[PDB]
């Protein structure tokens, strides 16, 4: 969250809360019912998001979901939109704590080594979580799709 | 016989305000920010 980051940097010094820290504080602590409206609407609509995101990575990249790929079989499928569905959840917990630390914490940490493990292609999940931030971006407002584009946007980056 | 103060005559002012320097930028503030795109809103293209 934006209190806790604010906190530790200042832990660091451990000079109390400096004036600008403490007015980003109040910012965001402003705000966060317009977040709360933000995380509200992707989880609604969590399931047309989703599935959504599967039809158009699987378009871009059909080699993934070709046979011999790792979602090939209704179950293999099923799973990768899984996986494409806990980062959504991860996003709306970023969007609602305002910075990307607990994103980074459930998911992003050695993400590389849990899916080539399993086999899955890393640049086909950034592709995925690509289709995500635009069809989620679709459904937000102009203001409010901004915000949610930064917090895909460190996903995809930390995927490449 | 004359009255000194005969009664007090009302002035129309010579400056018009809303060219003010405070007024006018305000106005111009207004009206480009009208014309530009819209924040929190689905449709800003169609509009003319």
């Amino acid at each position: 969250s934006v209190v806790t980051k604010s906190i530790v940097n200042a832990d660091a010094e451990a000079r109390y809360l400096s004036p600008g820290e403490l007015d980003r504080i109040k910012n965001f602590v402003s705000t966060g019912e317009r977040r709360l409206r933000i995380a509200q609407t992707l989880t609604e609509n969590r399931e047309r998001i989703v599935k959504q995101a599967g039809d158009q990575l699987f378009q871009k990249r059909p080699d993934v979901v070709s046979p011999g790929g790792n979602a090939y079989g209704e179950e293999m499928t099923a799973t990768c939109l899984r996986d494409l569905d806990y980062y959504l959840r991860l996003v709306t917990y970023g969007i609602v704590a305002g910075d990307v630390t607990p994103i980074e914490e459930i998911g992003l940490v050695g993400v590389r080594e849990m899916y080539n493990s399993l086999g899955t292609p890393i640049p086909a999940v950034a592709e995925g979580i690509r289709a995500m931030k635009n069809v989620a971006c679709s459904l937000l407002s102009a203001e409010d799709a901004a915000e949610a584009g930064s917090y895909f946007d460190f996903v995809i980056g930390a995927m490449q | 016989d004359a009255i000194v103060v005969p009664s007090f005559a009302p002035v129309k002012p010579r400056l018009d305000n809303t060219k003010l320097p405070l007024l006018s930028r305000a106005i111009a503030e207004q009206e480009a920010k009208a014309r530009q795109a819209d924040p929190s809103k689905p449709r800003f293209i169609e509009l003319g």
